[PDB]
């Protein structure tokens, strides 16, 4: 059978297979938005046709992040490797294992199918009120989608958490890796399902929180208390993939491994209680913008001791083994990037500093460095560590340094810039903007559709 | 003719001598939604007192400019013109302490 | 860190200890089957985290960033007066409730606000106090600091005594040059 | 018998500076105590709210009776409390 | 948990009931049933409401009463 | 133990030390304190730390204060450098 | 038998924490100076000035609020046109004779 | 005031207000360390 | 108790680490062979040395563990472990009679004195002219 399976590997490669085929739509949409931005004036979206702009970046974020590279990092590769790093035969819940995966599938399809039937209308990945409640009814759509996915996740959430009862040998870096960003699923959907049957109940039961003397920021508080801890349970589990990566390839014990499993579980404790610094430019009073302002720092505190804990894998390694491997090349490059994005990301953390890089490009390029590059490269990184494991074949990506070169030098085309642009200033969700702006815009245009033809050529 | 005149006697006074500066009881923080309706409340009850006509009620209306937007003070000046104002309601016909 | 379950761990008495740490770890494990297997894994763990040097330091984190969680959500509830948690003065309407106004200019003024806000001069290089003088009284008048933040700042000199043109860009040599055009009042 | 209480002089926080009043538009300088009234007076709000209240409560009264000296001397207790910590540092 | 002896120290039997002859008195046999069964359920179940209706109910003097006769103007 | 490595405290307090688990509660507790005592003796006092009159002037700021005082410099430093806007043009 | 948490934990962590949390809000009041006596009453001082009125006998009995006051919203001129005080006292006293 | 050509503006430009300067200084401030920790994480990237 | 503990509330399968007390330790005992005296040299290791059914001790609580499920009568436990097993249910009967002996006569008296009164009789008499009962919970207020 193909649907019926509940073999664990199987539905592994089912979350990495169906994680690609969306992952086509949302580079579609991400090469829409990159052609429009090359110049300023209408290029391929009429002026009359605004609203479809607005839909494209929406569904750009959502897809990508919920659809994409959370299957692909906690899905896909856990679902493979977990029940084997356990000395255990296959996942504890094996029926539930089968109906996530077409549990996201079907959420997929409701979501694209809203695109072709419903009036095409944005508010951008948070869906922030009152804009978002006062919309048309593909606003309605991709809700029940969150919605349904949010099932998958708890539901493959409470999967691995049972691993802990029936593990057989030591519990790895990687393992402690996917069980803490359990915990963090565990602890955040409740809360973000509990303010989108909110938003759900304006837009479709003439609820009235979203009105006058009902506070607005009170949705903001609500989402972003599991906003920010989805950044960090998508980044987990790719930390633990480079762990394994780094001492695999190099034939090193792994270096404080309790360090790093302390590290984990101190970033989510600090990653749940600092999710108001995507709130700084809203009023909030002087007392807690400091509080959240010193606890976002300190959360660089155990992230800077992984970074260092790998670099010391990596030093001191035998010359005499190949290092030009691909999947060594990402999880090299993953340390360099990863180090760009947080660095940016305390910049950004300063509220006065952020108060004028607050809904720029400034902030877009520091989570593209940190996802769009760090958990694309680690999602690669481990599947191609995989690859004997897995037994896929008909590419050319083992061992071809061409595509890592050109990756790393294109991706960073398109987002460098990004940060440059955001101190001109230039607005993010914007597709028209002032002339002066356009040198940096058209560098980043150039490198964006670089990026898609060098991806042709794996195959 | 005193120094400390202003916080003797009210601390309204202090932003009724000082319209463009910070209440004492809202300087905390930067939403002034609760300044403003204050202000409101504060007009609402001189003219009740006084009548529109004095000159007090008629600046009491303009400190409520001063941090009421002027969308928000057309249509709440629309409910207390009709009677259905929460803020001008008599005390004698409030519902606030009925079944509980 | 005993190798031989024969030599006793020394324990102290309290609530959390080896006694009490042993009583509850294997209150949920299928693997402590017998005394001897019992202890051997329970030592195992006990050496793997407890003995490990670097993990002391994580310890402190999260007892420092807790410590500031507890009391800052604490301090809301006591102090802010925004923070609504008797319903007596949310029955009155807003002129009326005099016992909430008595929280807003104490918690105006706290101590650090008062000790920090000085060094202002380490940011703005032109008129760094613009905004130290104001005649209603909420706040104490500023005064410019002497030295520069400590840290980071070595764009500017340790002491601005050492400055040849801070004192030509205060905003009283400022208010100055422009009232002598009429230009501005301040 | 005498005049004050001996103290360690780390008790008496005696100023470790000289800051000059301010001069009057007319070139005349102005009390240091008078500049400090305003900021003591809110520093002490608490009591000059319920001295406040006292004031509103004896205007409604159809006879004459009525005093508001306890708050009031309650309220100047505590602005004299708060001069007293800075003034010296003014003064010569 | 700390092994300790059963504190019951009342009559273990009070023999086979027969019409309800030579049975101890009411109350004692109340006291007995729940030395039998622990007070500390007793104490806990009673805990809250006792709290809450002391709490309220002190109003009556707290801050009815004491209002009235203490309110300087 | 603060900014302290814990191999220093195993190796000079062996007996203070003897209880690993112990030991552990006690640095999150200590910890705990302290950033506890930071939010309500540091920032929270009201009405307090105001005295600008008593800046602490540290015994490197006399030995600088000294030095230019001696020379000209504190007195050249000290001078408006400029006090009018417009240059008057020849 | 094996003990995980306090011997009597569900008690000694509800009404401990009450505890803690009521004598620290005394010890908050005491640093602010926090007034802590109890009013249940609005403060607007010429409205409570009209009610000892009325309980003085000055103003009849019954009389609305908006019978009072120098400004009247439209709602309030509505209920002037039908309001007679006079009437209702009497019918309050008809009421008190056949009950007694 | 207005966005130029081909310009890094890094850590901000022309501002007009003290707390506008304070924005920018914040920045600089920061921007050496951030040198610090990347250049020297990045050198002991290597066997 | 009601939840299920591998260690200790271990009521699924019913295994105990240690026997019971009862027995002699000639008979069974504790699988502990931590002090062992020192092996003589010239002994030669016959079976695996391996943790497992090879020691008497281990054999015999593999077995007791088995063959103690099947019992002629109950092994009747004392008061303490009966009352800790239903704690819960006892407390939770015990405040339901607080709530119908304690809180239900006062709460009826203040609904009659709130009648008659206007206000609760643990709350202050208003002078303000509001109408109606007012708050109930007096010093949350
Ligand atoms: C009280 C009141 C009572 C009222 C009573 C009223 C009753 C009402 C009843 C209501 C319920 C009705 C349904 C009941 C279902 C019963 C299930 C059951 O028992 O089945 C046994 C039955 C056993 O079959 P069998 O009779 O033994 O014969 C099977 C074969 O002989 C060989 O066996 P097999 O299992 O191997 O074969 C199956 C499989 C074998 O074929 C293959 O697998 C082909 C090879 C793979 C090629 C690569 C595919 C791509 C990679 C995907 C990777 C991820 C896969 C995840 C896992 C699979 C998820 C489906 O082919 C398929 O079934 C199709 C596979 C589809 C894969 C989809 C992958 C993603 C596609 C992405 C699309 C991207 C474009 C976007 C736009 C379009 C969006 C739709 O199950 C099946 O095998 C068939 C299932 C068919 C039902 C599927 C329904 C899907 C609905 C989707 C939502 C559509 C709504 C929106 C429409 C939009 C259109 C555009
Ligand atoms: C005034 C108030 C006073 C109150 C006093 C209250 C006293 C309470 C006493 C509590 C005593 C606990 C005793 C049991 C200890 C654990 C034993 C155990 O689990 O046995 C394994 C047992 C399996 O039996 P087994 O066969 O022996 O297992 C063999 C191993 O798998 C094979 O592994 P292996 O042999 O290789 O390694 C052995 C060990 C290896 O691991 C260990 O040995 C870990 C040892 C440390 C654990 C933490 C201890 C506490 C540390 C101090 C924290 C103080 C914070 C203070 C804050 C104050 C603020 C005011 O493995 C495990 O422990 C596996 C389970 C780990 C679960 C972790 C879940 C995430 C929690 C966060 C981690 C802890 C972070 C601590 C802080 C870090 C920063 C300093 O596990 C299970 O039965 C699994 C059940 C899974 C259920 C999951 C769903 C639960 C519901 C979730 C709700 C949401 C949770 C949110 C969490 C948020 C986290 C951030
Ligand atoms: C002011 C007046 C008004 C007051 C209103 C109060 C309102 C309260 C609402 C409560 C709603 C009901 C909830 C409980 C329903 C069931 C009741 C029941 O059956 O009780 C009798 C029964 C008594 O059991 P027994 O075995 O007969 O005990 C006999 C003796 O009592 C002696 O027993 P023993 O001492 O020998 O021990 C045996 C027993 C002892 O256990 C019990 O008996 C439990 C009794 C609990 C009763 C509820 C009290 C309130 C608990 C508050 C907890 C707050 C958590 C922290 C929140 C932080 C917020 C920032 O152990 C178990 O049964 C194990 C159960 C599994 C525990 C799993 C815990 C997972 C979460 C761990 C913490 C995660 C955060 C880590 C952070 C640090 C990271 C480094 O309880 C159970 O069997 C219930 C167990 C199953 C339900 C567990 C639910 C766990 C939920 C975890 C949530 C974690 C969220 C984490 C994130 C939060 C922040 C984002
Ligand atoms: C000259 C002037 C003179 C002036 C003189 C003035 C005189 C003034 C006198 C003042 C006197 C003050 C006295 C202070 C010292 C107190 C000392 C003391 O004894 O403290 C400890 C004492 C008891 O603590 P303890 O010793 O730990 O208890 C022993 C236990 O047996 C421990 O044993 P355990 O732990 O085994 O206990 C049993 C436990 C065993 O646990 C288990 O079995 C394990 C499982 C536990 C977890 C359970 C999970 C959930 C269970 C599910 C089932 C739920 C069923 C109910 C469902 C309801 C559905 C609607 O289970 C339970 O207890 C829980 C289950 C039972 C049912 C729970 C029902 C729900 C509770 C939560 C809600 C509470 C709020 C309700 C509000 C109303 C309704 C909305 O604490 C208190 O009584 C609190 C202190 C209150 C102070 C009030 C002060 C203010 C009031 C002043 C009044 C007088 C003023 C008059 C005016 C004067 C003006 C001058
Ligand atoms: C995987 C995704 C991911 C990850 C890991 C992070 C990690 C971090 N993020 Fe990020 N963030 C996002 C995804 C992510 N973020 C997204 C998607 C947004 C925008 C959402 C939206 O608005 O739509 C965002 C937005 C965002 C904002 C702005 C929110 C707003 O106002 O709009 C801020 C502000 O501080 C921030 C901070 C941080 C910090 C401080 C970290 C830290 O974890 C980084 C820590 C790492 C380092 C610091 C580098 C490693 C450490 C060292 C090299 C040594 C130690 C270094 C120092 C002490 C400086 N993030
Ligand atoms: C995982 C999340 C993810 C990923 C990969 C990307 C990838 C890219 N994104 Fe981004 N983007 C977001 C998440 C992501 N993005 C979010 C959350 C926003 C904010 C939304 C909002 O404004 O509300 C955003 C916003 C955003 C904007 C701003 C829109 C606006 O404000 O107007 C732009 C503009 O160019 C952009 C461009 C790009 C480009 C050019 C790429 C890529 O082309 C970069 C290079 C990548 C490739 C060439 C493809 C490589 C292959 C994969 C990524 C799939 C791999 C799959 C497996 C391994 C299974 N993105
Ligand atoms: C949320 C509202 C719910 C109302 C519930 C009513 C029932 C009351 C009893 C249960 C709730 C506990 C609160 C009891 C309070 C009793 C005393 C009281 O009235 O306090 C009021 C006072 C403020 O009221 P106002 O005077 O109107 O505001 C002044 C300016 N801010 O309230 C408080 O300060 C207490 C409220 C918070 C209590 C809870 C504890 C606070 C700290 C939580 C820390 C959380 C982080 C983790 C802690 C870990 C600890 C191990
Ligand atoms: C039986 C099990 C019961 C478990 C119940 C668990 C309850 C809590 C679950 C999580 C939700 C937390 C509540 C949400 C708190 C929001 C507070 C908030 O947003 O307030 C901020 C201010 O809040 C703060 O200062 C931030 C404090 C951070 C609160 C975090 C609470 C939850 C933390 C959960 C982390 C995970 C658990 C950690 C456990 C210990 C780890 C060692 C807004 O301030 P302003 O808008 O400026 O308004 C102020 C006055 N106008
Ligand atoms: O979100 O960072
Ligand atoms: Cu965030
Ligand atoms: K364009």
């Amino acid at each position: 059978f193909y649907i019926l399976v509940n073999n664990n590997k199987r539905i592994g490669i089912y979350y990495i297979k169906l994680s690609i085929i969306i992952g086509i739509l949302g580079i579609v949409l991400s090469y829409i938005i990159r052609v429009e931005l090359y110049n300023s004036g209408n290029r391929i979206i009429k002026y009359d046709n605004v609203n479809y702009y607005n839909m494209v970046i929406t569904l750009h974020g959502l897809l990508m992040i919920f659809y994409i590279i959370m299957p692909g990092l906690y899905g896909g590769i856990p679902l493979y490797i977990l029940p084997i790093l356990s000395v255990i035969t296959d996942i504890v819940l094996p029926r539930i294992n089968n109906i996530s995966i077409i549990i996201v599938l079907i959420s997929y399809i409701v979501v694209i199918n809203s695109i072709v039937i419903e009036y095409n209308i944005g508010t951008g990945w948070t869906l922030y009120p009152p804009l978002s409640i006062i919309g048309t009814v593909i606003v309605n759509m991709i809700l029940y989608g969150l919605i349904i996915i949010g099932i998958s996740s708890i539901i493959s959430a409470i999967n691995f958490m049972n691993i802990l009862i029936v593990i057989d040998g030591i519990i790895y870096v990687y393992i402690w890796s996917i069980i803490i960003t359990s915990v963090l699923l565990i602890i955040s959907l409740p809360i973000l399902n509990g303010i989108l049957l909110m938003i759900l109940s304006d837009i479709y039961f003439n609820s009235i929180y979203f009105i006058l003397n009902g506070d607005v920021v009170l949705y903001q508080h609500l989402f972003w208390y599991f906003g920010h801890p989805e950044v960090y349970i998508l980044i987990l589990p790719a930390f633990g993939i480079i762990s394994i990566i780094l001492s695999v390839l190099n034939n090193k014990i792994i270096f404080g491994m309790k360090s790093m499993i302390l590290a984990i579980i101190m970033i989510s404790i600090l990653g749940s209680i600092v999710w108001a610094h995507h709130i700084y430019t809203v009023g909030l009073e002087l007392d807690t913008k400091i509080y959240f302002n010193n606890l976002t720092l300190i959360i660089s505190i155990p992230t800077g001791n992984k970074i260092y804990n790998w670099i010391i894998l990596y030093i001191g390694s035998y010359n005499i083994l190949y290092n030009g491997y691909q999947s060594l090349i990402f999880s090299i490059m993953f340390i360099i990037i990863f180090i760009i994005g947080g660095i940016t990301g305390i910049i950004i953390s300063i509220d006065i500093i952020d108060i004028g890089l607050h809904d720029t490009y400034y902030i877009v390029s520091h989570f593209h460095y940190i996802l769009s590059i760090g958990a694309v490269i680690s999602l690669l990184a481990g599947i191609l560590l995989l690859k004997d494991i897995i037994g896929y074949y008909n590419v050319i990506i083992k061992i071809n340094k061409y595509f890592g070169l050109l990756l790393f030098i294109n991706i960073n085309i398109i987002f460098t810039p990004q940060f440059i642009i955001g101190f001109n200033v230039m607005p993010r969700r914007i597709l028209e903007y002032s002339d002066n702006i356009i040198v940096w815009n058209l560098i980043s245009s150039i490198g964006s559709i670089s990026t898609i033809l060098i991806l042709l050529s794996i195959f | 003719e005193s120094a400390d005149a202003l916080f003797v006697g009210t601390l309204d006074r202090l932003t009724a001598e000082h319209p463009h500066t910070d209440d004492p009881r809202f300087a905390f923080q930067s939403n002034q939604w609760n300044n403003c309706e204050l202000r409101f409340t504060q007009f609402c009850r001189c003219t009740r007192e006084l009548g529109e006509d004095d000159p007090r009620c008629k600046y009491q209306y303009y400190r409520a400019q001063t941090v009421c937007h002027e969308f928000l003070l057309e249509d709440w000046m629309e409910h207390r013109h009709r009677g259905t104002c929460d803020l001008d309601i008599m005390p004698d016909r409030q519902v606030i302490h009925m079944r509980g | 860190p005993p190798t031989r379950l024969s030599t006793p761990l020394y324990s102290e008495g309290g609530a959390f200890t080896v006694n009490w740490w042993r009583n509850r770890y294997g209150l949920y494990s299928r693997r402590q089957t017998d005394p001897m297997l019992a202890e051997f894994l329970f030592r195992q763990q006990v050496k793997e985290w407890f003995y490990d040097v670097p993990s002391y330091n994580y310890a402190a984190l999260v007892g420092l960033a807790l410590g500031i969680l507890v009391a800052v959500i604490w301090r809301h509830f006591l102090f802010n007066p925004d923070v609504y948690v008797r319903r007596q003065e949310l029955r009155k309407m807003w002129p009326d409730r005099h016992r909430q106004f008595a929280y807003a200019v104490p918690y105006l003024n706290p101590q650090l606000k008062n000790l920090l806000l000085p060094y202002k001069n380490s940011f703005i290089d032109n008129e760094p106090d613009y905004a130290d003088y104001n005649p209603v009284g909420l706040r104490p008048q500023r005064v410019m600091a002497i030295r520069r933040i400590p840290g980071f700042f070595w764009a500017i000199p340790q002491y601005f005594f050492e400055d040849p043109l801070y004192t030509s860009c205060s905003t009283k040599n400022m208010q100055t040059i422009y009232k002598k055009l009429g230009y501005s009042e301040l | 018998a005498r005049a004050y209480c001996g103290r360690f002089a780390f008790m008496l926080d005696y100023p470790k500076s000289y800051h000059p009043p301010r001069k009057n538009e007319d070139g005349d300088y102005v009390d240091p105590r008078t500049d400090m009234l305003p900021k003591c007076a809110a520093e002490c709000s608490e009591w000059l709210t319920e001295y406040n209240a006292c004031v509103q409560r004896i205007k409604m009264r159809t006879d004459g009776r009525g005093n508001c000296q306890g708050q009031y001397e309650e309220f100047a207790m505590c602005q004299d409390h708060c001069i007293a910590h800075e003034l010296f540092h003014y003064l010569k | 948990h700390i092994p300790h002896p059963v504190k019951y120290v009342g009559p273990r039997r009070y023999g086979r009931y027969v019409y309800g002859m030579n049975r101890p008195p009411v109350l004692r046999q109340v006291k007995d049933w729940i030395d039998w069964t622990g007070w500390n359920s007793v104490f806990g179940g009673f805990s809250f409401q006792v709290a809450f209706g002391l709490m309220i109910v002190s109003g009556v003097y707290l801050n009815n009463y004491r209002a009235t006769h203490t309110l300087y103007y | 133990s603060i900014f302290t490595p814990m191999d220093w405290m195993f190796y000079y307090f062996p007996n203070y030390s003897r209880d690993k688990v112990a030991l552990m509660a006690r640095q999150i507790k200590i910890h705990f304190a302290i950033g506890f005592a930071l939010v309500f003796l540091v920032y929270h006092p009201p009405y307090k730390g105001a005295d600008y009159g008593n800046f602490h002037k540290s015994p490197l700021y006399w030995y600088k204060y000294n030095q230019l005082e001696r020379s000209g410099q504190l007195q050249e430093n000290l001078r408006i450098k400029r006090d009018w806007f417009y240059d008057e043009d020849p | 038998g094996r003990r995980l948490l306090h011997g009597n934990y569900f008690t000694r962590y509800l009404f401990g924490s009450l505890a803690v949390i009521w004598i620290a809000e005394y010890a908050a009041a005491c640093q602010y100076g926090i007034p802590r006596h109890r009013n249940p009453n609005w403060m607007w001082s010429w409205w409570l000035e009209k009610q000892n009125q009325i309980k003085n006998g000055e103003i009849p009995a019954n009389t609305p609020g908006y019978a009072m006051v120098k400004w009247n919203n439209e709602a309030e001129q509505r209920w002037l046109k039908t309001l007679n005080v006079e009437a209702m006292n009497e019918e309050f006293a008809r009421r008190r004779e056949a009950y007694y | 005031d207005i966005p130029w050509p081909a310009r890094t503006d890094w850590g901000g430009h022309d501002p007009a207000t003290p707390f506008a300067e304070l924005m920018i200084n914040t920045h600089s401030m920061f921007w050496p360390v951030a040198i610090f920790i990347y250049v020297s994480a990045i050198y002991m990237v290597k066997k | 108790k009601h939840f299920f503990t591998d260690g200790a509330n271990d009521y699924v399968t019913g295994w105990e680490n240690t026997p019971p007390l009862k027995f002699p330790a000639s008979v069974m005992k504790p699988c502990d062979y931590s002090m062992t005296k020192p092996i003589p040299k010239h002994w030669k290791l016959r079976g695996s040395g391996i943790h497992g059914p090879e020691n008497t001790d281990l054999m015999k609580l593999v077995l007791w563990n088995r063959l103690k499920q099947k019992r002629p009568q109950r092994e009747v436990p004392n008061i303490n472990y009966l009352k800790d097993s239903i704690r819960l249910e006892l407390s939770v009967n015990w405040w339901l009679m607080s709530c119908i002996f304690l809180w239900g006569p006062w709460l009826h008296w203040g609904q009659e004195y709130q009648k008659v009164h206007e206000q609760p009789p643990w709350a202050m008499k208003r002078i303000d002219g509001l109408r109606g009962e007012g708050y109930f919970t007096w010093f949350l207020e």
